[PDB]
RNA sequence: UGGCGAGAGACCGAUAGCGAACAAGUACAGUGAUGGAAAGAUGAAAAGAACUUUGAAAAGAGAGUGAAAAAGUACGUGAAAUUGUUGAAAGGGAAGGGCAUUUGAUCAGACGCCAGCAUCAGUUUUGGUGGCAGGAUAAAUCCAUAGGAAUGUAGCUUGCCUCGGUAAGUAUUAUAGCCUGUGGGAAUACUGCCAGCUGGGACUGAGGACUGCGACGUAAGUCAAGGAUGCUGGCAUAAUGGUUAUAUGCCGCCCGUCUUGAAACACGGACCAAGGAGUCUAACGUCUAUGCGAGUGUUUGGGUGUAAAACCCAUACGCGUAAUGAAAGUGAACGUAGGUUGGGGCCUCGCAAGAGGUGCACAAUCGACCGAUCCUGAUGUCUUCGGAUGGAUUUGAGUAAGAGCAUA
RNA sequence: CUAUUCUCAAACUUUAAAUAUGUAAGAAGUCCUUGUUACUUAAUUGAACGUGGACAUUUGAAUGAAGAGCUUUUAGUGGGCCAUUUUUGGUAAGCAGAACUGGCGAUGCGGGAUGAACCGAACGUAGAGUUAAGGUGCCGGAAUACACGCUCAUCAGACACCA
RNA sequence: CCGAAUGAACUAGCCCUGAAAAUGGAUGGCGCUCAAGCGUGUUACCUAUACUCUACCGUCAGGGUUGAUAUGAUGCCCUGACGAGUAGGCAGGCGUGGAGGUCAGUGACGAAGCCUAGACCGUAAGGUCGGGUCGAACGGCCUCUAGUGCAGAUCUUGGUGGUA
RNA sequence: AUGAAAGUGUGGCCUAUCGAUCCUUUAGUCCCUCGGAAUUUGAGGCUAGAGGUGCCAGAAAAGUUACCACAGGGAUAACUGG
RNA sequence: UUCUUUGCUCCACACAAUAUAGAUGGAUACGAAUAAGGCGUCCUUGUGGCGUCGCUGAACCAUAGCAGGCUAGCAACGGUGCACUUGGCGGAAAGGCCUUGGGUGCUUGCUGGCGAAUUGCAAUGUCAUUUUGCGUGGGGAUAAAUCAUUUGUAUACGACUUAG
């Protein structure tokens, strides 16, 4: 019985979201549903971003929306987005869409609404497009959270120091300039 | 499937998988005969076999 | 962390909590400074046991009080170590333990217990027989035939001589046989196959309406076909079973620890009860949950209150929303916020295979933008200031449609 | 000096293994045209990257694939020891020190009587069947089995590591 | 003279010499001599926690399914593989002192405690019940919290032994 | 620099010949700072060296104990045993 | 061993126990050799002639009947129990071997005549051998030791040797 990997080793993903919110183990039933019954490959991406926890569910903007509509052919499509919609006061111009959210922002909801849009679940999501008939599934990007500069720092990485105070006297004297020992 | 019944006895699942089970069976093809009157020995191959 | 007077508690509950719940800084030790215990509970009420009898007496056995004396001032409950008696059991230089059953005691399941047989399914052991395959289409044996020899068959011959006896040579089958060649038919072994047939045995019976795949028959139906049913008996309780003690076969070094290595002639451990060792905090890394989200955080404080609660709230402030330089400083769009190879998902044509389009995250890569460093050095001008403009195998914990703040 | 001769080399060598070891065996591929460039060229030649076409049944060896890739964080550990083979020091060692692998540590179980390391096999709880190493006189489950030899010891011999 | 095999020189098998240590002594013991020794061959045979089949436990993986279809979607169910372990990690639970909520919970017709070669449940931590003693409180469940579980520390205090 | 040139040359034909922070000192540069605002000394900075740590990733350091002590160690000696 | 009678023993019965190293036809008698014998036969009685036998006890003997009933006989003059007598022989652990006559039972040597069911299709389907005290009714016999005292051939104490 020479094992060739790691007997009863998990599969190592989510099954079920660590939340024990209600309303989204209700979405999750939903989705859980759709997902084996439908056979469209929309609804498979939708249960697993329902598991996906804070981290990795960022906030997708309005004018990151903005921009995922101002594609050629993918002006009508209803947005997905597994997480929060937040609000940009960057952008100006905000089209007539229909937007899919677990979440949205007071400033967000705002935006959507008087462009003359509409603010969708995913239950009402998946009352009007059983397969995500005409969707667009965004994330928010996971590699800008403030943790992520300083994974897998040291030489010559250029990498964040893990540290409280910023100035001059904190990691900058030896080993970050070749006048003082060495540079990295 | 709750057993696997054995193929080789039973005779049902014999027959169920090879329908041939039948024929073979029925024709008795495990005893073919089937010969001769040729009859071809040698000629040196036994000389250089006894030597 | 003092003194006096009050309210409190997700605190401690007599080895705890203060050293002190008690005549506790008491008893007691030391010359002295100082050291410093143990010790709460009968019952509602003493109703604290009148009176009788044994004994010198303490006390005993009665009687009584009591709701209880299995509450007697040795006092609620009264564990274990340890001991007495009774009851039961075992015992040839320990005992204790494991698996299995016998025996004795014992005890729930009152609604089942224990079997025998038949025909089947899964598994598997042990026969008995049948049909084939191949080899040097076995070799052999066997039959025919050719030649030959010896451990020389019958005869032949010479010797001893009982004339029917033996040695020796002769001779190739005769009054026996043998080997080697060639030829001719087979047969059995060895090995193999059979979707051939038939006995003997054991362990298992999981599952639980149907659905499947087959076979069988002219067929309807039947079947050993996707897991055991049918018939019969005895018993209905300590009979099976469990618990327990004991006996018996075999096995079993004493745990904890440091150690390459512990049964160790290495350390701790006589025994028992109770207490007895990863805590809280300030500040933080990761991951996760929750809220809100370009913001976030009410609670230092104010207002309020059914009063340390809850509820409400202004101005700040912390962190984030901008980086880089030692610093004076300067400070993020040529382009669809870039091009390229990938890329889930979605859109189009289609039956589908697929092709084409759009491509978030993320990954690599080439660029662009900000600060620094090295130059370049325009219009100008307080004539030494200003630093446009464009480069550099240089550099940064940067920009490039924000992710963070607060709490757990 | 010449031609012969005997025997040698961790720090000699012409020659030169075995075992280990690098790389390749294709879509990021091949072929045919053509585009910029401040690099290079005598050049209209190149070089790097492309545009546009063309070849997917054999997608360009075998076998496997238990999912493949990616990241964060943090425990213990940092005395080790043993065995066949290669091997250094040493008369040597149950000695000291290396190489590859396998083991013990951290491992029970069957066997070598006993044993950390040897052999066989790695372990949920049971039933049945079959075997490994090892054995089958008696202890002791299992032939006082069969077969050909050898040996007689007033110190027989008897199972690898191993006495 | 006699009357049918010899003469060396070697080679290796099993024995024998070489072969001496202290308690009595070990092919494991007994014993074994055409073996129960040594060499070799052939079958049969015995048995591991290994291998095959089957059951049940658990873990992991892939699936199906409340579709009006009431009884649990964190549920039920299908299929397949797997199971050693110090240091160590993680998960699921068992138990204790308190806390909020609930069962209009139990209780002087007997709470809790203790004793029990009686019973039942649980792989287990443990839980539940019967009998006795006893006499005033205590529990299930959903959550909060911690001075929360002992055999070892020549541990602490108290008590007890064998020696006797 | 050399050479007619191709070219070769960023020390020794190649494999060794060497040294952090802090401190001091030097070279660079019409540089920045000395924070109420000026100038010149003065000090401090920025970029590259040097003064050195041979225990060579870099403490600042002599004995003695037979009067001795504590935590340990069979990781390790003095006796047996193997 | 008592006379309080009722206690001790040996034999017979019934009874209430108590077990089982493990009945389930029979432990069936030369010695000696094994490169030699056994048994039968003969008679110049020997270490003798002539047969025969072995090659397993798979033998031999027992071997029928309600787990063995009740009955009519025929044939034998037998076999075999239960109790009794005769002479004996056995001392290694002889506790058993013979051996008389008798008796009384049975006989499957052979013909008969009834009976058996229902233990329901198996359930050991109970039948052996001990340790026995328990009442019956018969035979028989009618003690010692220890302590206390004493001695010193002995003596730590027990014990030993004495004495009454």
């Amino acid at each position: 019985i020479d094992h060739t990997s790691k007997q009863h080793k998990r599969s190592g993903h989510r099954t079920a979201p660590k939340s024990d919110n209600v309303y989204l183990k209700l979405l999750v039933k939903l989705y859980t549903f759709l997902a084996r019954r439908t056979d469209a490959p929309f609804n498979k991406v939708v249960l697993k971003a329902l598991f996906l926890s804070k981290i990795n569910r960022p906030p997708v903007s309005v004018s990151r929306i903005a921009r995922a509509l101002k594609q050629e052919g993918a002006a009508n499509k209803t947005v997905v987005v597994v997480g929060t919609v937040t609000d940009d006061a960057r952008i100006f111009e905000f089209p007539k869409t229909t937007v899919a959210a677990l979440r949205f922002t007071a400033g967000a909801r705002a935006k959507i609404v008087k462009a003359g849009g509409e603010c969708i679940t995913l239950d009402q999501l998946a009352v009007r497009a059983p397969k995500g008939q005409n969707t667009l599934i965004l994330r928010g990007p996971r590699n800008s959270r403030e943790a992520v500069r300083h994974f897998g720092m040291g030489p010559h990485k250029g990498k964040a120091p893990r540290i409280l105070s910023t100035g001059r006297k904190f990691e900058r004297a030896r080993g970050r300039r070749r006048s003082k020992g060495f540079k990295v | 499937h709750v057993l696997k019944k054995n193929p080789l006895k039973n005779k049902q699942v014999l027959l169920r998988l090879n329908p041939y089970a039948k024929v073979f069976a029925a024709e008795k093809l495990g005893s073919k005969k089937a010969e001769k009157t040729g009859t071809k020995p040698a000629a040196v191959f036994t000389e250089t076999l006894k030597h």
